């Protein structure tokens, strides 16, 4: 009982600290050194901001689990739930946009000359945040606080019928945040790898083949981390909705562990995207 | 016999130069106190260039300035208000020099196209059009300066410096004798004489009226990228690729002072003088401009903030400001 | 605060800023190519094929991609002093003729043209300003090379070549000799194509090499490469 | 013929009146000292007189 | 450089009329355009202004709303739209080109003027009205303002115009320190804030006309009464 | 040349006349007799209205093809294109909603008691029209008239880059109007057929088995008509975008024939849904 | 319960009109 609560709280604390340190460190390097003069650095900055705002709501869920009730108030409950739903779609859409950017950069270079401009990256990023507002605003309206067993509960309340709109929210979030992003990322990176193999420059010599293998390994690591992190929480939500399961200590640990993996992807997005970036790596080596 | 005679005459000139010199300038300049640290902060940050800037020329009024870039634009600016007075589209993108007329009526440019274009600014139509295109250079124009509204001296890569009658469109006086292309030139305040340095490590004094070589100095190890007159008109500091700056006196006919520092091994792109002439400001390839002193021979200040290599440097007429030209497409004004 | 003329001058400056940003966006898409080689190599022939004093600039468009070709052969001045201007170039088009090995250089007739072209390629390839710029190599006059190699052997100019007299072997060996001159093979590709009387193939080869350079630039921008 | 022209120009250069370097140095120092007050760069100008100001 | 106006004639009150001015021999898109009206027995008066690229538009307070100004750069024609005309609009309308940068000379070229007859704030003060002068003596002309025109940048926005009888007016002196292009050295401007003086040395018969002092410190532009000379 | 134009114009005229007659006849029977007192009749009325508004823009496309230019003006061009895009999604979403309604009515009867109410049907239908406004409004903003070869063209203009937003519109319209509706309709009706087979009432006797076979045949006809009608136009749009095809008389006939099939489904929706409905059939037999 | 559920299914199918 005590050991389980301490383990869950320690897991949330480690995830929150590593995520905030990575996100604010990447935003500090971008602001003080890069100054957002290139499109790719604008995408990485928006990714870091979305991951920081998603990781910011995590101690509120830690306090909610440890206490068992929500003392923060109705307004902050609305803000925390809205920011959580908003920044999940924002981070995933930013990942999809960077996948489409690298696909156009490799496979369609002449069109990439038009696509890869700072102005177009600012327009597409603003469109990504506006499209995430479609899931941000109604969740903000629906979130209220209801007294359950003498304890305040911070959750979402649906208009009658509750079951229909609850399934509509779960199915839409599942499809739009899992089914379409995995397909877009997998297909765009796979065709990108095929085109890179077609490139005469990457092949030819052992050093160039090593560089090609490193690029292919980097792509596969990005796709694998995204799928492995986001797959359990979505499948567990679908199983929990479809089949009622008895409450168990292991069930609680699996629930908070899947939520921990979901935030863990946001935590590891700076390491994969900014720290392993050659342009940033040169900046770190210079200073 | 004549070939050996040339070496003997050069030895005689060397002996005469050694005979004339009695006291080193550094021993005489010991008396004057050092100027101290000189701190200049940027006043204006000028934009609108998307390509590598190669040259800038100050206006006589000390407010207007022209700039030459690879986007095909000569842009005439307002230093005080940061406004763009004119934007001149260029036929040939490759431009290496730009001059502003003393009256302010005309603007010259030149580069790899071997053509010097003169642009009229006070036309009644309201668009800056091409007035006269100078042709006949077999080498790339590297520098040009307005003697008058009708006369201009240009340096070229064919080892020929010419004087151009703008109205006629042909060359009046031809100057020859430089082994290797002439990188730059400067006009004296009286405008009766000019000195041009070439890539044979020599700087030759020229006379506009006579048209023949007056003096020649061979104190440089490799080559001369830059040359600027002193305000009185008797001295000229020179910039070279061997990380040195040298001062030559016309009357003394020898090298006055040498400016160097061990850690700096990069070449000098441009040099200039202040109003009094006490401060020698140079442009380097190490991304930082260094300020030198005419008499003390030390470093009075360091200019930083240019991302890419410093192409050019010019101090204005009254001496109120200094604008530095860099390859990062930003002109910054230092007061 | 500002007077009426100061406000109108600021409005004029904003209109000039809009025109400069539009011209910079137009110039950023355009691909600049540097043309190099000897005068008798066949620069004018391959320029006329691609189309169908100072610097000669050629504008042609292939597959919605704008090309700028700069012919610098007219200048007689020292190349080292103006070579730093062409730092931001997409690729270097270096054209030489295969039949140059028997024809001795006109200037004093003491050096073979082929070895002067080797020094010409060596100075450009090992230049400090061209480190990541790929070189598009064109070998001209291959039909005359085939006739000349049938009539005269390649051993007479230098004894190092000991291979059998064959058109394919001699052509591949000269290609290998030009490839050997590169001292930084990892960051600089050399694209070698034999020129011919067919106009389409040269423009296609140029588009393929420029496409690979734009792929390299985009990968460097992303940071994968 | 070219060498003769070079020797002729060298002979022209050799016959020139050269003054003492110390007198010219005194002239250069006097010119620098006299115009030091006029020079804005040497002595910082007050902000009101200064045309360039913070915006 | 030429500006000609069309669309004149008699107009009934309460009607509408659309003027068009065609430009030739200069880049129409780079100049701002002014409308100036003149009563038959009174001085000139400013109407409206449009900037280059149609970025800003200014009107006088008496003509606000009724008058609409537009411009078309590919056809090089300036359009003035007039709605609900009144009996005070019986004036001749001029087109003026004005470029604005440091060292520019705006109000340099004036149109010819189209006649329109209908049948039913810095105040610039001309102290004198008419002075009889002889050719050869120095002529003094004084203008006064209600507000100090000396701006903090150093420029004094006073422009001097001469309207010769039966001809279009021309610029003589702009900003009081500079002579207009094409004007001889006979004219000179001097004075200070709120007290200005104009001097004409070596008087000529062509110089005889009506002299206007114009402020350009802030909109709406208000003109002078007009000092006329005679022989 | 002449025969091809006459055949295409006759095809559009027959489709428009049959569609308007069926849609307004169903709306007249619903208004004058049923008076919308039941949820199913509200869904059928919204289906008839969406099909009538989609069929109303068809003579404007007929005049556009026959003349070769658009003389109707910019404002009417915006209205016609916006109504066409808006009512395609509106009709397809109405079909999906009726499939979900019959799925909940059969498989979840206790929940169908909450779901099948007139108020909930009005709320879900208003939500369907509001969701169709998401494709209605931006298409209205983008539609302009541009002069091509001296002839006005009524089409959609995209902000730079044109190719990216044009593909984004085509892919989103393809997925949201074809991939998801076919899956929802096919899965919901297939599980519905399985549950109806499970029902003890439908089996047991020859007459009851005949009625079950008639219901299964009706469901299969609905699914087959939807797939057969909407599949060619979507696949042809994808092929036309991916691969440039030379203009041919057969190509023009195939283009207008696929558009004719797309409107043909809207024309045959009253026959399948309202005319074959037993409740309406009793009303027709009584009067 | 099962018979009641079947009656509800019959009423639903009649309301839909497939039955
Ligand atoms: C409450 C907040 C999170 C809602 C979303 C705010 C949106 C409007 C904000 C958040 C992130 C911001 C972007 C962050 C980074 C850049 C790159 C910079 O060079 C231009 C502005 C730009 C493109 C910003 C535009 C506005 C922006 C997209
Ligand atoms: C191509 C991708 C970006 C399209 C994403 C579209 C998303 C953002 C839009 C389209 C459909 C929208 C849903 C439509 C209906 C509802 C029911 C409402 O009670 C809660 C909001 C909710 C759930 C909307 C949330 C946002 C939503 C899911
Ligand atoms: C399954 C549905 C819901 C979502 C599918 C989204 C992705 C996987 C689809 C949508 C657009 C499709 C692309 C459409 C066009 C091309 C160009 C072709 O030369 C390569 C394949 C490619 C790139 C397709 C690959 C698959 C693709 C990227
Ligand atoms: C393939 C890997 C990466 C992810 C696998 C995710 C899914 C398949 C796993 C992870 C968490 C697991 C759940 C953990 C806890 C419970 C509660 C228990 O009372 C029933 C089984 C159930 C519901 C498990 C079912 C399978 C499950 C949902
Ligand atoms: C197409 C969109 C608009 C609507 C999709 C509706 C479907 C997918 C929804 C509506 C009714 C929902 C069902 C309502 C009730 C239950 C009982 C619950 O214990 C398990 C989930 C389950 C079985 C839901 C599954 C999803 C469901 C069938
Ligand atoms: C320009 C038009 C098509 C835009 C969409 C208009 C929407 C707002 C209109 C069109 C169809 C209309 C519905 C048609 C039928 C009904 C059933 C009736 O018993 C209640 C009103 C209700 C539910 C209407 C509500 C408003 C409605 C949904
Ligand atoms: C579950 C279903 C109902 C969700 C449907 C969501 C649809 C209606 C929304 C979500 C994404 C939206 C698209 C997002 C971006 C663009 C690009 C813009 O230039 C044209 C509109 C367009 C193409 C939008 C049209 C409407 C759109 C496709
Ligand atoms: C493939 C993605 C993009 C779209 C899939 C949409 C459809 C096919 C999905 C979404 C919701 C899913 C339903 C979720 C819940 C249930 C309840 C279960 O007792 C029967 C299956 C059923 C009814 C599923 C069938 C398939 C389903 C209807
Ligand atoms: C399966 C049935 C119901 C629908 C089949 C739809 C598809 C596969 C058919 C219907 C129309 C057909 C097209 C008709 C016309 C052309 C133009 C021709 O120059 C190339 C083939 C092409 C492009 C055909 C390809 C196949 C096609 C797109
Ligand atoms: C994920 C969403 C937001 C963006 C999806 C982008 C992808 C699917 C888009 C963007 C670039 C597009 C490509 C752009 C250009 C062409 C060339 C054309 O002749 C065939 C289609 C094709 C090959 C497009 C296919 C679809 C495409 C690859
Ligand atoms: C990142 N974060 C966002 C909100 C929430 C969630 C996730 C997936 C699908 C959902 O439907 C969903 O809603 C909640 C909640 O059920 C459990 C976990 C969290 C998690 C992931
Ligand atoms: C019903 N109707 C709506 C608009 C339009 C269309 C369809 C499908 C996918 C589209 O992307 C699409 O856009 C247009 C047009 O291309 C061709 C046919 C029409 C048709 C079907």
């Amino acid at each position: 009982s005590m050991i389980t609560a301490i383990t869950i709280m320690a897991l949330y604390s480690i995830v929150c600290v590593v995520g905030l340190f990575g996100n604010f460190l990447v935003m500090y390097v971008i602001v003080r050194y890069t100054k957002m003069k290139t499109a790719t650095n604008i995408y990485i900055f928006n990714l870091a901001l979305a991951d920081a705002l998603a990781t910011s709501t995590l101690p509120f869920q830690s306090v909610n689990y440890l206490m068992g009730t929500w003392p923060f108030g109705t307004i902050l409950c609305k803000i925390v739930i809205s920011i959580d739903y908003y920044n999940m779609f924002t981070s995933i859409f930013t990942l999809c946009t960077m996948s489409v950017d690298r696909y156009i950069a490799v496979c369609h270079p002449v069109k990439a000359l038009d696509f890869r401009t700072p102005r177009n990256a600012k327009i597409i990023n603003v469109c990504n945040w506006i499209l995430s507002s479609a899931i941000g605003l109604p969740v903000m309206f629906m979130a209220t606080t209801k007294y359950r067993q003498g304890s305040i509960d911070c959750t979402l309340t649906f208009s009658h019928p509750t079951w229909y709109w609850e399934n509509l929210l779960k199915i839409c979030v599942f499809i739009f945040a899992f089914i379409m992003p995995v397909l877009i990322i997998t297909v765009c990176y796979g065709l990108m790898i095929l085109r890179l193999k077609s490139v005469r420059m990457l092949s030819g010599s052992k050093e160039k083949d090593r560089n090609l293998r490193r690029i292919t390994r980097m792509v596969l690591v990005v796709v694998a981390v995204f799928i492995v992190c986001w797959t359990p929480i979505h499948i567990y939500v679908i199983i929990k909705a479809l089949v009622t399961i008895p409450e168990t200590t292991f069930q609680t640990v699996s629930w908070h562990f899947c939520i921990a993996l979901g935030y863990t992807n946001s935590c590891l997005n700076p390491v994969l995207y900014a720290f392993l970036d050659e342009n940033f790596k040169r900046c770190f080596r210079e200073f | 016999q004549l070939r050996q005679e040339a070496e003997q005459l050069k030895n005689q000139i060397r002996d005469a130069r050694k005979a004339c010199a009695d006291a080193t300038l550094s021993q005489i300049t010991n008396n004057i106190d050092p100027v101290g640290r000189i701190q200049m902060r940027t006043r204006r940050t000028l934009r609108g260039h998307l390509a590598k800037i190669y040259a800038m020329h100050w206006g006589t009024d000390s407010r207007l300035l022209v700039s030459a870039s690879q986007d095909g634009k000569l842009i005439i600016w307002d230093s005080y208000t940061t406004n763009k007075v004119h934007a001149i589209p260029l036929r040939s993108s490759w431009v290496m020099t730009c001059a502003y007329a003393p009256s302010g009526n005309y603007v010259a440019c030149g580069g790899l196209d071997n053509i010097c274009s003169i642009y009229n600014l006070k036309t009644r139509e309201g668009n800056v059009r091409v007035s006269r295109e100078l042709a006949g250079h077999t080498g790339y124009l590297s520098c040009c300066r307005f003697l008058d509204d009708n006369q201009i001296v240009t340096s070229s890569g064919d080892t020929t410096c010419a004087l151009w009658d703008i109205e006629t469109g042909q060359q009046t006086t031809t100057f020859t004798g430089h082994t290797g292309d002439v990188m730059s030139l400067s006009l004296a305040p009286d405008t009766r004489l000019f000195v041009s340095g070439a890539c044979d490590a020599s700087a030759k004094l020229w006379d506009v009226r006579e048209g023949m070589c007056r003096q020649t100095f061979t104190g440089h190890e490799s080559d001369i990228n830059a040359i600027c007159f002193f305000p009185n008109g008797n001295a000229f500091a020179t910039g070279s690729d061997d990380a040195t700056c040298r001062l030559f006196d016309l009357r003394a006919d020898q090298e006055l002072m040498t400016y160097s520092h061990d850690n700096i091994i990069c070449g000098i792109t441009s040099v200039s003088f202040s109003k009094s002439g006490r401060l020698l400001l140079a442009g380097y390839d190490d991304f930082n401009c260094n300020v030198w002193d005419a008499l003390k021979a030390d470093r009075a200040g360091v200019l930083a903030g240019h991302d890419n290599r410093v192409s050019c440097l010019g101090v204005t007429d009254d001496g109120m400001a200094v604008a530095t030209g860099s390859w990062d497409s930003f002109l910054k004004i230092w007061n | 605060t500002l007077s009426a003329e100061d406000k109108a001058a600021v409005e004029r400056s904003k209109m000039i800023d809009r025109n400069l940003r539009e011209d910079g966006e137009k110039a950023a898409r355009e691909v600049k190519l540097l043309l190099l080689g000897a005068g008798e190599s066949g620069k004018s022939t391959i320029v006329k094929q691609m189309k169908i004093t100072g610097i000669v600039e050629t504008h042609f468009t292939f597959k919605d991609l704008h090309f700028k070709m700069f012919d610098v052969g007219a200048q007689r001045s020292e190349r080292k002093k103006w070579i730093h201007c062409f730092e931001g170039v997409t690729a270097i088009i270096f054209c030489v003729a295969l039949s140059d090995y028997d024809l001795v250089l006109a200037e004093d007739e003491e050096m073979n043209r082929m070895h002067e072209s080797m020094k010409l390629f060596d100075s450009i390839c090992n230049n400090k300003w061209f480190t990541d710029t790929s070189i598009i190599l064109f070998l001209n006059k291959k039909d005359l090379f085939e006739e000349k190699i049938k009539k005269s052997p390649l051993t007479i100019c230098y004894p190092e070549y000991a291979g059998s007299n064959t058109y394919e072997e001699a052509a591949a060996y000269i290609q290998c000799q030009f490839e050997d001159l590169n001292k930084r093979k990892d960051t600089k590709e050399i694209y070698t194509h034999f020129t011919c009387s067919t106009d389409t193939k040269n423009v296609q080869f140029v588009f393929d090499a420029v496409t690979d350079v734009i792929i390299k630039n985009n990968l460097k921008d992303c940071g994968l490469f | 013929a070219q060498a003769r022209k070079l020797v002729e120009q060298l002979k022209m250069e050799a016959n020139i009146d050269r003054i003492k370097v110390s007198k010219a140095a005194a002239d250069l120092m006097a010119y620098c000292e006299a115009h030091a007050k006029e020079d804005p760069l040497l002595t910082p100008v007050p902000a009101s007189e200064n045309p360039f100001r913070e915006k | 450089v030429q500006l000609v106006e069309s669309g004149g004639g008699l107009v009934q009150p309460g009607g509408s009329r659309k003027l068009s001015c065609s430009a030739s021999g200069f880049a129409f898109s780079s100049f701002g355009m002014h409308w100036v009206r003149q009563a038959p027995e009174k001085g000139l008066e400013w109407v409206a202004y449009i900037s280059s690229g149609s970025g800003t538009i200014y009107y006088a307070d008496t003509v606000k709303g009724r008058f609409t100004i537009s411009r078309d750069d590919p056809k090089n024609t300036l359009f003035l739209q007039m709605t609900s005309l009144r009996s005070e609009d019986t004036a001749m309308y001029y087109c003026v080109r004005s470029i604005y940068y440091y060292g520019s000379s705006p109000f340099d070229f004036w149109g010819q003027g189209t006649t329109l007859t209908v049948s039913a704030d810095i105040v610039m003060t001309q102290a004198t009205s008419s002075v009889p002068v002889t050719p050869g003596e120095s002529v003094s002309i004084s203008c006064r303002s209600s507000k100090s025109l000396l701006h903090s940048n150093g420029n004094t926005y006073l422009y001097w115009f001469l309207q010769r009888p039966g001809q279009s007016p021309q610029l003589l002196i702009y900003r009081m320190s500079n002579l207009a292009s094409g004007v001889p050295d006979r004219f000179s401007g001097s004075g200070s804030g709120t007290a200005f003086t104009l001097t004409i040395s070596r008087l000529e018969a062509e110089d005889v006309g009506v002299y206007y002092c114009m402020q350009h410190l802030e909109y709406p532009l208000t003109f002078g009464a007009g000092t006329k000379l005679e022989l």
